[PDB]
């Protein structure tokens, strides 16, 4: 009953879902490592999201735009589902101009160099003949979830509308372990981690970010006193 | 508060008022349920405060005759045969016959299956009686309950106490930003929402010519057009947001009487008083200890329980003795930074975010020279600021308020607007706040199961299922079998069956449990909507059978067992929980009891002019009342100094309170208490 | 014979009831000594005949009530009933 | 009479108090609560109230 | 500790925060400091933390029934807008978490902060001042979590196995850490019975004697135990040196442990130990599998058979009513008894059918919450429901809430439900009114003297002696004997005295007199205390909250008033009986009494009742006139037979109750004396409070009865 | 189905008793 | 992402082989994420040596009492299970323990072969009666964590050999809790408190360092995938 080094291999289910198998682990160790990777994945993976928006004909959220079926609050809700990635790590402005009739989707947005929209088919608004929609979207990079920054703390003026930022790019993480309880000299656990992301990054890249985070964090115990 | 509250309001039957009775003149006999209230006044929906029994709700099918009595419909039984002839009877008319219960076994022709059936008789007698004696029978099982009471699924499994509380709390639901119809319903939600009047129903059939967020135009068959205007972001009375949204699209054929747009607490025309939440019934580290509630932060991130609230602020410029109050941006001794959000008139601009203390309307009032403090006159002299005979009386944001200014209304006597005599201007500012669910906000279900939010864990801390989906809400198990509200458990089970779907084994015939179920129930797709009518609906046998054939997830795995429990993983440690836990979907409502309104604190502030004691209520920035019983508590502790401090320098000591404030800001010690002014007033009254 | 008292439970209320006859008397002892300490902190820069300063070593930004309670615990004060 | 008039039958007590010309010795919990004095109970009794605390002669160098 | 919102503390400590903002030069002057606090500049949040340091606050929840309705806490700045309350003080505040608010008061003066730190701190008030039993103890989830791991499972994995065959003894661990590792791998269960070598827990006083005895067990000495791992983890919570307890932790067991800890161990130890118990109870309640589901609600197996048998009997009684053989008033009573017996049979069918692993049974049987009557209503049958009249309906609710009530069943249930909610407001009203009357009648009763030196006391029935020779403990020991002080040395058959005069009757000092054969004690009482105005501490006894002798100056009268008025919310006798007693009314019972001791002369008839008494010494015959509607009390005749119905020839004593009911206390006074009428009032009120599950010490009742008899009338000027 | 008269979403009812008179 | 700085590890020594470690402050809520992993890594993934099986002379089928000693078989197994030992050889190694005459047997009375070391020579093992003699063979192996005796059934020869539970892990008892620590204004950051009691084979500092090295390698298996970004 001696140490063999543990190995991690990847199996791809879909373009945004992968299973990772880590074996062999000490008995009882699989659940803890699955939970640590899951907790780091769901909360500390860098991503990009829209910080605030600005519609020309509106001043606040609780109004309507002539010619569109959704009010401003419903448009902001539909924009909360936008998945986007950015290379600049600094605030950058996206633009959206569309005249009715028709439907405005996430593909009608023109992203500046560095940022990219990953679901151009998302419904945003329905415009009739008299409809016109002009919107500016500020995209920043961060991690986790930050509420909409106030206009008193920021330097943004009246026409700017802040939105909640859901930066996390991972969607759903689970795990299962297979334990070998055959009363012999060789007992070991095999961990199977399941990572599903939102097409912003691949599951392996998210797992790699969590791995760097945990390596850096657990290095604190290695240093002596 | 919500459409159901208004409907229920319009259907209230109170005993108080002129010609009725006084509250001090109402014994325990006027308030309790009477056997003649069957099918006329609800025995469940009634307040539990001092107005219990004095205020009821009209039953569903009940009506009023021109005489003033309440009639209820009954099916006329000819000769032991149920007939489709329906007649309305009054109370004494009902007493002159005997009526059979609604859930009586009836032949397809109309004859009763059993000779002896449960029958109600005058003076509230319930007994079996031959089938040749039944004169009438009830129309529907829910004939005796109110509209709000008829909206509680599995009501027959909840005791009358928690049922009363559930019916009363349905009227306290707050309209959320987006609305979800409940998975487990009763069928009453549709008619409640339509008859409430907060939706938009098409008067005449036709096609949709033009649909916008502002209005909907319907092109009729004859050729005429009718346009319905949407009520958008309207302050709905009690501060809630009454917001209507179109449902139909361009060029949709719509029949007469169909919902073309729904408002607050409505989803596709049905009452949506809450959200469907993934619930697990287990204690969790004491954060849900006795009626506290643990929520997933997802409900904050995804605005699941976020609600819009609107407050109205009002101020007027009048004519005073030394001049006239004027609304101006020029306010004495105020920087250009506080006035930066104001327009040239002194009014806050639309779209500006205002915290508490910010200026909404800049109003100055002229104060006489003979009204100046000696220190104030010296301070005016040592700053050289002449011609400042006006003082600041601007409209500021109260403590605890914060939001975006959405509307301004100005009424000027100069501009033909008829104001009360002595008023020159009037301004109303509407402030909208987007309130996310917070720790301490009161949630509740439909079965009288209420509680505040004790903790909002991160999404990873939540006990998650096998496939990684974390639960949304954790309810303590201890507060379930005491209240006798097993409905919430049943609603949970059925709830999960609605979320996943089911498929009954069709081979080798229909199973013995699903023999009574309609053929439309033998198969269900995920996220299906169902109805459990009051005193009818799903039985425990069919529910147990449905739990055994729940549809698997996308991976092909069944997550919950036939018992209704599932295996959960501790999101904090990772070890799976040792035993399976009941997991399902429950309809949770956000009640209008939020900590954003109920929090209050005061160092000093206004004092009542007569008694010189601090004001009362949060709106007046008052303090808490240390009552008589609290004084008894202090005396029982022997805390003499604390009690004397409470009743003197902290309350009505005119000179002691100011010297205490000075001693605090100076770093000195607390001075000796003086004589209360209220005692002086008492002596001057005895004189 | 107990875990370290944390926060407002220090000094332990049991030992403080030994140098005193009752709870109510300990209240007055601590309060009057705290007034003495506060007067020392407010009369340190001006005037003589200032009250006796903190007998024990005071912590940074420690409330005079806590200093008085510790001085009572350390048997550094008297009384007169 | 001050402790009784604040309990029950205010007028019935005040009438007999003015007729008998009763003087109230303000020495009671309710009375001291009303007038703002320390209640003669707990830390308010003269045994614990009037107490002088003095440090033992041992003192630090500075 | 208590958690308060930052925005609340900023406004509460506003002037202090302004002072500190102007000290650390965050603000130029105090005026700009006020403006900073009003604008909530980011500096204040770093300053506020320094301000509230060790500055106690007062939490209050109305209604303030007893003095523990207001308690002092150390404030901790927490985010959010809600007040964070400790789970153990919820019992004192009677505070559930369903939307109720609390008030916060900030003491300013040094005296007020000292009174909060010493007198009103939550950790210094663990015991109930009314009864002396603890309040800050595991109550709901905590008691379930502790009841879980302290359970012995016969078939659990890793259980001890005796040595048989080629394998030795299985399930004997060298260290509790080894047992922890075995449970971690999955071999040992926390509730499995094993043998463990313990080295840091004192063995029970039973086995400690046989192992060591001459010297106490020492931290480091080893000994074997036949417990479970969970029981060892529980025995690690309570302090070092406490005797090991191998019991199953019911709420009663935990309450006994905490009471013993409060009696013997100091205060801070009790506070920290109960904190440990809270944490462990929550941890293991999370993992105890306690869950409610439709599958766990088991229906009685013989439901149909039982209900059909009683439906047969009900139909037979209905047929006996059809022929007119039964009166209409009697048919209802017959059916009532039938269905009461039916509900009892259904409950018995539920008790035996339900396993002990079922969570619904575990919740009730562990003292967590709920009755088995509620479980029977849940799974068996609701039973006889009451109409707004009061009598039970001749037709019961046969269905259970698991099955689903019918329309008419629900309708008839709502009657009783609504009237039960309705009368509660009026009953609370009368309760609070009686409470304030009791407060005003005893507001000025203070402990002003240490010992009034009066050897007067009263005789307390410590125990009764059965005919065989065994001594049965009296039921009134808790409320009348404990926490007392002696006024006469306890003498047994030998010349030695067991407990001296003036010694507080502790828990072992009662067993000392119990094992000595003596069954009556003469104790000092607040009734006999001869003091000018207040009462002396020696007559009063032990302060139930402090656990020691009452301090001089404690307003024991207000404490007594609150102790009586707090449980007055739940009554039926009843609450009007309590008001009849405390207001000295001529009672409804109006039972007669024997004015003179002698021989009974029963001249009973049917038109009326008359009874004379021949005086045992001189005197003349005393004639009474009573209505035949009453019945004579079974008086303990001189024959030593307590069930001797008063017939002519019995030897009754002076002041003996004749017929049943409630004797007029006004007449008891003018017969037996003030002392005896005081005793009568005391235990007559105590009977009403005992018949409801409320334990109030007779001390508090005596405090009021002392004020009832302070005045005398003038016969001759 | 439940309440098939205005054009509402198809909510399926566990109804065993027919509704003779509509609300 | 964004930077998160100043997490520190401080040690408080209770005894020579028991220490409390505080990791503070950690982002909300990383203390819960890493605390269980650190506890399990200490308790399960540190190499150590322990007794696998024993064999007592005179005990063939009774396994009830041993003649000449006051202790029965199970008590001997219990005190021999607590014997602390270290080995440089990975393969199993057989030691012998023989003592005759009345007196007391200690762990120092054992003759250790080259490579192994007994760290508690003063540990009581048995009491030898008048004219008493005790001969016992001890198998010492290397492993990690805790393995029950039943799996050691193969290492005992069919001749009186009895397998014992093997406590390979050098740490004995580890617990942890998370508290709240406010760095600036928010009071959501986590402070982790680990309590580790180990044997005299290694100090708690080295045990924590070994768990840290193993966990760094373990999560480095995931880090070696892409090497992306994350604030420190």
């Amino acid at each position: 009953l001696i140490s063999q080094r543990p190995t991690l291999s990847e199996d791809v289910l879909t373009d945004n879902r992968s299973q990772f198998v880590i074996e062999p682990l000490e008995p009882g160790f699989g659940y803890t490592l699955g939970n640590s990777l899951r907790r780091t994945l769901l909360s500390s993976i860098p991503g990009a999201a829209v910080t605030s928006i600005r519609i020309d004909g509106v001043l606040h959220e609780f109004t309507t735009v002539p010619g569109v079926k959704e009010d401003v609050t419903e448009i902001i809700l539909n924009l909360k589902s936008l998945v986007v990635s950015s290379e600049e790590d600094e605030p950058v402005t996206m633009y959206l101009r569309k005249q009715g009739p028709g439907e405005v989707t996430a593909g009608d947005i023109v992203p500046p160099a560095g940022v990219t929209v990953h679901n151009p088919g998302m419904h945003i608004a329905t415009l009739n003949d008299k409809g016109k929609l002009e919107v500016e979207l500020v995209v920043e990079r961060g991690r986790g979830y930050v509420p909409a920054v106030q206009n008193r703390a920021s330097g943004a003026e009246i026409g700017r509308i802040p939105v909640d930022s859901i930066y996390s790019p991972v969607l759903k993480v689970t795990y299962k372990v297979d334990a070998t309880r055959v009363e012999q000299r060789t007992d070991f656990d095999k961990l199977i981690l399941d990572v599903e992301t939102k097409n912003s990054i691949s599951p392996r890249d998210a797992l790699a970010s969590a791995g760097k985070t945990l390596v850096e964090l657990f290095g604190l115990a290695r240093e002596l006193n | 508060n919500n459409p159901l509250s208004g409907l229920t309001h319009k259907r209230r039957l109170s005993a108080l008022g002129p010609g009725g009775l006084s509250r001090e003149r109402a014994g325990l006999e006027v308030r309790d349920v009477h056997p003649s209230h069957y099918g006329r006044m609800c025995p469940i929906e009634t307040p539990e405060g001092p107005n219990i029994g004095l205020i009821g709700s009209l039953s569903v099918y009940a009506r009023v005759n021109p005489f003033g009595f309440i009639e209820t419909p009954y099916r006329k039984v000819v000769d032991g045969v149920v007939s489709d002839e329906i007649v309305y009877l009054t109370a004494d008319e009902e007493d002159r016959h005997v009526v059979a219960q609604a859930n009586s076994p009836i032949d397809a022709d109309g004859r009763f299956v059993e000779p002896r059936v449960l029958v109600r008789r005058k003076a509230g007698e319930v007994e079996y009686v031959p089938s040749s004696e039944v004169d009438y029978m009830d129309v529907s099982p829910r004939q005796m309950v109110s509209v709000a009471t008829a909206m509680i699924p599995f009501l027959e499994h909840d005791d009358a106490n928690r049922a009363l509380m559930g019916a009363n709390m349905q009227r306290q639901a707050v309209p959320l930003v987006r609305s979800e119809a409940p998975l487990v319903g009763t069928g009453m939600e549709l008619r409640a929402a339509i008859d409430a009047g907060d939706v938009v129903v098409a008067e005449e059939s036709g096609v949709i010519e033009e649909v916008s967020a502002d209005y909907i135009t319907v092109m009729h068959d004859n050729g005429t057009r009718r346009t319905y205007r949407m009520r958008k972001f309207a302050r709905s009375n009690h501060g809630t947001c009454a917001n209507q949204c179109p449902i139909v699209d361009a060029g949709d054929r719509v029949e007469a009487g169909q919902v073309i747009a729904d408002g607050p607490c409505t989803d596709d025309g049905e009452m949506a008083l809450g959200k469907n939440l993934l619930v697990a019934i287990m204690p969790w580290e004491g954060h849900n200890y006795e009626d506290a509630i643990i929520l997933s932060n997802r409900l904050v991130e995804e605005d699941v329980l976020t609600s819009i609230h609107i407050e109205e602020h009002e101020i007027d410029a009048r004519d005073t003795k030394l001049g006239a109050e004027e609304i101006t941006r020029d306010i004495p001794n105020i920087s250009d930074e506080v006035l930066a959000d104001l327009d040239e008139r002194g009014i806050v601009r639309i779209g500006a975010e205002v915290r508490d203390g910010d200026i909404l309307v800049g109003k100055v009032t002229p104060k006489g020279e003979t009204e100046l403090t000696p220190e104030e006159r010296l301070l005016r002299a040592i700053f050289g600021e002449k011609a400042r005979e006006v003082r600041d009386t601007s409209l500021k944001v109260p403590h605890g308020e914060s939001g975006k200014v959405i509307g301004i209304r100005v009424f000027s006597r100069e501009d033909e607007d008829e104001l009360p005599a002595g008023v020159n201007e009037l301004v109303r500012v509407y402030v909208a706040q987007k309130r996310k669910i917070s720790d301490g906000d009161k949630l509740a279900g439909r079965h009288g199961n209420k509680g505040v939010i004790g903790k909002i864990l991160p999404v990873e801390d939540m006990p998650f299922l096998a496939d990684g989906t974390p639960v949304d809400i954790i309810l303590n198990t201890h507060g379930v079998p005491r209240r006798m509200n097993i409905g919430q458990i049943l609603e949970t089970h059925l709830g999960w069956c609605a979320h996943s779907g089911w498929k009954v084994d069709a081979a080798k015939g229909v199973p013995d449990w699903a023999a009574r179920l309609p053929d439309e129930l033998l198969e269900a797709q995920p996220n299906a909507i169902v109805s459990t009518p009051v005193f009818d609906g799903a039985q425990e046998a069919e529910l147990q059978g449905l739990l055994s054939c729940t549809l698997p997830n996308r991976d092909g795995d069944v997550l919950v067992d036939a018992d209704g429990k599932a295996m959960l993983f501790d999101g904090r440690s990772g070890e799976p929980f040792p035993y399976p836990v009941t997991v399902g979907y429950m309809y949770i409502m956000k009640l209008h009891h939020l900590v954003d309104d109920k929090i209050h604190a005061r160092s000093t502030g206004p004092y009542s002019m007569i008694t010189q004691q601090p004001l009362g209520g949060k709106a007046q920035f008052g303090g808490q009342r240390f009552g008589e019983m609290e004084c008894w508590a202090m005396q029982a502790y022997g805390a003499a100094y604390t009690l004397q401090e409470l009743l003197t320098i902290k309350s009505d000591d005119t000179v002691g309170r100011v010297k205490v404030y000075e001693a605090i800001v100076k770093g000195e010690n607390i001075p000796e208490p003086g004589i209360p002014e209220s005692f002086k007033v008492l002596l001057k009254e005895l004189q | 014979g107990y875990d370290t008292p944390l926060g407002i439970t220090n000094p332990p209320i049991d030992e403080l009831l030994d140098r005193v006859s009752s709870k109510y008397a300990l209240v007055i002892y601590a309060a009057k000594r705290a007034r003495q300490i506060n007067d020392y902190y407010n009369q340190l820069g001006e005037g003589i005949l200032e009250y006796v300063g903190p007998l024990v070593e005071p912590g940074l930004q420690e409330k005079p009530l806590s200093i008085a309670l510790r001085e009572i615990h350390a048997d550094l004060l008297e009384h007169t009933e | 009479w001050l402790s009784a008039a604040s309990f029950q039958e205010t007028t019935r007590v005040l009438t007999d108090a003015a007729i008998n010309c009763r003087s109230d010795k303000l020495n009671g919990l309710k009375e001291n609560v009303i007038i703002g004095k320390l209640i003669p109970a707990g830390t308010g009794i003269n045994r614990y109230r009037n107490i002088a605390v003095q440090p033992t002669e041992e003192a630090r160098a500075a | 500790q208590c958690g308060l919102p930052k925005l609340m503390a900023l406004e509460l400590f506003k002037p202090f925060v302004m002072k500190r903002l102007v000290d650390l030069n965050h603000a130029q002057n105090i005026k700009s400091a006020k403006r900073m606090v009003e604008r909530q500049r980011p500096q204040v949040w770093d300053v506020l933390e320094e301000v509230i340091a060790e500055h106690p606050v007062l939490l209050n929840r109305a209604p303030t029934l007893h003095r523990l309705g207001i308690q002092a806490f150390e404030p901790m700045l927490v985010e959010g807008k809600a007040i964070q309350l400790h789970p153990l003080v919820c019992e004192a505040f009677n505070a559930d978490f369903d939307g109720d608010q609390m008030a916060v008061h900030l003491p300013l003066s040094a005296e007020a902060q000292a009174e909060a730190r010493i007198l009103m701190l939550s950790s210094n008030n663990i015991l109930s001042p009314a009864s002396g039993r603890p309040l800050a103890m595991p109550r709901l989830d905590m008691v379930t979590g502790l009841y879980y791991l302290t359970t012995e499972v016969p078939g659990d994995t890793g259980e001890y196995q005796p040595a048989s065959g080629d394998h030795p003894e299985t399930g004997v661990y060298s260290s509790p850490a080894e047992a922890i590792m075995a449970a971690d791998r999955g071999v040992l269960s926390v509730r499995a019975k094993i043998k463990v070598r313990l080295t840091q827990l004192r063995p029970p006083v039973e086995i400690e004697a046989e192992l060591f005895g001459h010297s106490g067990w020492q931290p480091g000495d080893a000994w074997m135990a036949e417990t479970t791992l969970g029981r060892v983890m529980f025995n690690e919570l309570l302090p070092l040196g406490y005797p090991f307890v191998n019991k199953q932790m019911h709420k009663k067991v935990q309450a006994a442990i905490i009471n013993d800890l409060a009696e013997r161990y100091p205060m801070i130890v009790v506070a920290q130990t109960v904190d440990k118990l809270k944490d462990a109870g929550f941890y293991w309640a999370t993992r105890s599998g306690v869950t409610v589901s439709m599958a766990d609600v088991l229906v009685p197996p013989r439901k149909k058979e039982i209900l059909d048998h009683y439906e047969e009997r009900a139909d037979k009684v209905e047929k006996q009513f059809q022929r007119g053989a039964l009166n209409h008033d009697e048919r209802n009573e017959a059916l009532v008894e039938i269905w009461k017996e039916a509900t009892d049979e259904v409950g018995q069918a539920l008790r035996e059918h339900y396993p002990d692993d079922n969570p619904i049974i575990t919740i009730v049987d562990s003292g967590a919450t709920g009755n088995f009557t509620q479980t029977r209503t849940l799974a068996g049958m609701k039973g006889l429901v009451t109409n707004p009249k009061g009598e039970f309906i001749p037709r019961p609710v046969k269905s259970s809430f698991r099955e689903g009530l019918t329309v008419l069943e629900y309708f008839i249930n709502t009657h009783g439900a609504r009237k039960g909610l309705a009368d509660t407001a009026l009953r609370t009203a009368d309760s609070g009114y009686l409470t304030r009357r009791l407060v005003d009648v005893s507001q000025d009763v203070i402990v002003r003297e240490h010992d009034c030196q009066t050897e007067r006391g009263i005789v307390v029935e410590l125990a009764e002696r059965a005919p065989d020779g065994t001594l049965i403990r009296d039921p009134y020991i808790e409320t009348s004997a404990y926490a007392r002080t002696l006024g006469t040395d306890a003498v047994d058959e030998a010349g030695n005295v067991i407990v001296e005069r003036g010694q507080d009757l502790g828990d072992p000092e009662i067993d000392a007199l119990l094992a000595a054969g003596i069954t009556q004690v003469k104790v000092r009482s607040v009734l006999t205390c001869a003091t000018s105005t207040g009462v002396c501490a020696t007559c009063y006894g032990r302060s139930m909250a402090t656990g020691k002798l009452v301090d001089i100056g404690e307003a024991v009268g207000i404490v007594a008033a609150q102790s009586i008025g707090e449980p007055g919310t739940q009554l039926t006798g009843g609450l009007p009986r309590v008001q009849e007693l405390f207001e000295a009314r001529v009672p409804r019972g109006k039972a007669p009494i024997a004015d003179v001791t002698g021989r009974v002369r029963l001249e009973d008839g049917e038109r009326f009742y008359k009874i004379t008494i021949v005086p045992d010494d001189g005197g003349e015959e005393v004639v009474y006139d009573k209505i035949s509607k009453r019945q004579r009390l079974r008086v303990f005749k001189h024959e030593d037979g307590s069930e001797r119905v008063l017939s002519d020839g019995d030897h009754v004593e002076v002041g003996q109750q004749l017929m049943e009911g409630s004797a007029d206390p006004h007449e008891v006074l003018r017969v037996q004396g003030p002392r005896e009428v005081q005793i009568h009032l005391v235990r007559e009120v105590q009977e009403v409070y005992r018949a409801q599950g409320v334990s109030i010490h007779d001390k508090h009742i005596e405090v009021i009865v002392r004020q009832m008899l302070r005045r005398v009338t003038i016969i001759d000027s | 189905s439940n309440n098939s008269v205005p054009g509402a979403p198809n909510r399926v009812s566990f109804a065993k008793l027919r509704e003779p008179l509509e609300v």
